[PDB]
């Protein structure tokens, strides 16, 4: 679910998006909840940091 | 003219790709659409990136 105002609790569950858990397993429709970013300096400036 | 349950095919589970642009996975069932064109054929593995 979304945020509430200042809201800040650190969670590495990964989500099952699918019809069945997976149970912490990264399969299918279970993707890993935290996403990085490729900072470059040639980066578009709505990409760059 | 036809109403779309979008819910067989997600949990289906049988695709190896389901990549979806300007609409959620699982807000497909919520929308309401005019129209929706299916394109289907078959295109070799590393191809489908």
């Amino acid at each position: 679910s979304n945020l509430k105002p200042f809201e800040r609790d650190i969670s590495t569950e990964i989500y099952q998006a699918g019809s069945t858990p997976c149970n912490g397993v990264e399969g299918f429709n279970c993707y890993f909840p935290l996403q990085s970013y490729g900072f470059q300096p040639t980066n578009g400036v709505g990409y760059q940091p | 003219n036809c109403v779309a349950d979008y819910s067989v095919l997600y949990n289906s589970a049988s695709f190896s790709t389901f990549k979806c642009y300007g609409v959620s996975p699982t807000k497909l069932n919520d929308l309401c659409f005019t129209n929706v064109y299916a394109d289907s054929f078959v295109i070799r593995g590393d191809e489908v990136r």
